[PDB]
C-alpha cells in the first residue's frame, strides 16, 4: 500500500 | 485539566515521549497533558498541539520542515514550542494524516504555513519549503473561519463562506474547472452562493469535500475508489453534491488516505471510498463508492470523529473511543496489531470523559476537557 507507514526501529 | 492519550506508531517519537516504537494501548502523555491543549493533530509521523495559552508545539519525524521548527532533518522527540508562531494566538492547526506540511488559523482570523512546499501548498507563490510558520500575504484582507491540508494541497474558508484552494491541481482537487497547479489561494468561484462552513483534503490522488451551512456536501478531485460519493470512479475539477448526505445533518466532514468520512448531529457516520485494510469500518474491505453509514455504531451517539491513513477514531457522548481499520503499528488500541474490520471499543480508557479525538498516519490521540 501506498499509504503503509513503515516500522524504521 | 486536559488529559491526552496516545498510542500507534513511535518510530520518530512522533507521541511526545514514550518508549517502545509500536504502542498498542492508549499511553498517557506525561509532556502533552501539561500543555492544556485545545486541539492535537496528527500528520505524517509528526504530532501538533495547540494550547489554551495559543501556543502550538510539535514532536516527530522533522524532515522537510514538517514540524515548522527551524530544522529540516532530526525527529523532535519531546513536544517543542513553535516559537516562530509565539506572538500569536492560534486557535487551530491543519495538517493531512500522510501530510508534511500545515497550516495554523490566529483568532483574529490569520493564516501561517510551514513545512513541505511543493506544488505552492503553502501558498506563498512558491515551491519552497519553509522551515518556519509564515503568514500567507494572500489571504491577510480575510476573515478565515477554517483550515484544511491534503497532501499536496491547501483550503481556507472566509467567516463570509468563500472556500480557497492552492497547490497541486492534477486530478482537479483544487475546484477550480481545470488541472493547474495553484501557487495562491485561488477561489472557488463555483461554491458562491453557497456559505461553505467547513472543508476538508485527502492525499495522493486527493478528493476535496466541502460542507454548506444547509448541511449540502460537495466533493471534487480524484475519484478512485470511489472517494467522491457518486459511484464508479470518474474524476471531477468542479464540486458536486454528494446527493446521498442531503437532509443527513452532516456536522463534519473528513479525508484518510483515499476515503472520505462524514458525521451527522444525529450521532451517525457515514463512509466511502478505497476499502483495503477495512479502513471504512463495514467489516469487509471492498471498496464503498456511495456513503454508507457504519452499521456498527448504530445506537451510538457519535459527537467527534478522526482519520488516519487506514484508521479511524469515533468518540461517543458517554466518552468511549471506537477504532476500526490498520493496526500495524497498534493505532487501533486494541492491545494487539490485528486490524479491527469493525467499530471496535478502544482499551485503556475507562474512567475518562473523551471528548476529542485525532490521529496522524500511523497514530491515535484522545483527550478530555
Amino acid at each position: 500500500d501506498e499509504d503503509k507507514d513503515k516500522d524504521e526501529t | 485539566r486536559t488529559k491526552v492519550f496516545v498510542w500507534g506508531l513511535n518510530d520518530k517519537d512522533q507521541l511526545g515521549g514514550l518508549k517502545g516504537s509500536k504502542i498498542k494501548v492508549p499511553s498517557f502523555s506525561e509532556t502533552l497533558s501539561a500543555l492544556n491543549v485545545v486541539q492535537v493533530a496528527g500528520g505524517s509521523k509528526s504530532l501538533f498541539a495547540v494550547t489554551v495559552e495559543g501556543k502550538v508545539y510539535a514532536c516527530g519525524e522533522a524532515t522537510n520542515g514538517r514540524l515548522g521548527l527551524g530544522i529540516s532533518s532530526g525527529t523532535v522527540p519531546i513536544p517543542r514550542q513553535i516559537t516562530a508562531l509565539s506572538s500569536y494566538v492560534v486557535k487551530k492547526v491543519a495538517v493531512h494524516s500522510g501530510g508534511r506540511h500545515a497550516t495554523a488559523l490566529t483568532v483574529d482570523g490569520k493564516v501561517f504555513s510551514w513545512g513541505e512546499g511543493d506544488d505552492g501548498k503553502l501558498g506563498h507563490f512558491s515551491r519552497m519549503n519553509c522551515d518556519k510558520p509564515r503568514l500567507i500575504e494572500a489571504l491577510k484582507t480575510k476573515r478565515i473561519r477554517d483550515i484544511a491540508c491534503g497532501s499536496s494541497h491547501s483550503a481556507a474558508l472566509t467567516s463570509s463562506g468563500e472556500l480557497y484552494t492552492w497547490g497541486l491541481g492534477e486530478y482537479g482537487r483544487l475546484g477550480h474547472g481545470d488541472n493547474t497547479t495553484q501557487l495562491k489561494p485561488k477561489m472557488v468561484k463555483v461554491l458562491l452562493g453557497h456559505r461553505v462552513i467547513q472543508v476538508a483534503c485527502g492525499s495522493r490522488d486527493a478528493q476535496t469535500l466541502a460542507l454548506t451551512d444547509e448541511g449540502l456536501v460537495f466533493s471534487w478531485g480524484d475519484g478512485d475508489f470511489g472517494k467522491l460519493g457518486r459511484g464508479g470512479s470518474e474524476g471531477c475539477n468542479i464540486p458536486q453534491n454528494i446527493e446521498r448526505l442531503n437532509g443527513q445533518g452532516v456536522c463534519q466532514i473528513e479525508c484518510g488516505a483515499q476515503f472520505s468520512l462524514a458525521l451527522t448531529k444525529s450521532g451517525v457516520v457515514w463512509t466511502w471510498g478505497k476499502g483495503d485494510y477495512f479502513r471504512l469500518g463495514h467489516g469487509s474491505d471492498v471498496h464503498v463508492r456511495k456513503p454508507q453509514v457504519v452499521e456498527g455504531l448504530r445506537g451510538k451517539k457519535i459527537v467527534h470523529v478522526a482519520v488516519g491513513a487506514l484508521h479511524c477514531l469515533a468518540v461517543t457522548d458517554s466518552g468511549q473511543v471506537y477504532a476500526w481499520g490498520d493496526n500495524d503499528h497498534g493505532q487501533q488500541g486494541n492491545g494487539t496489531t490485528t486490524v479491527n474490520r469493525k467499530p471496535t471499543l478502544v482499551q485503556g480508557l475507562e474512567g475518562q470523559k473523551i471528548t476529542r479525538v485525532a490521529c496522524g498516519s500511523s497514530h491515535s490521540v484522545a483527550w478530555t476537557t
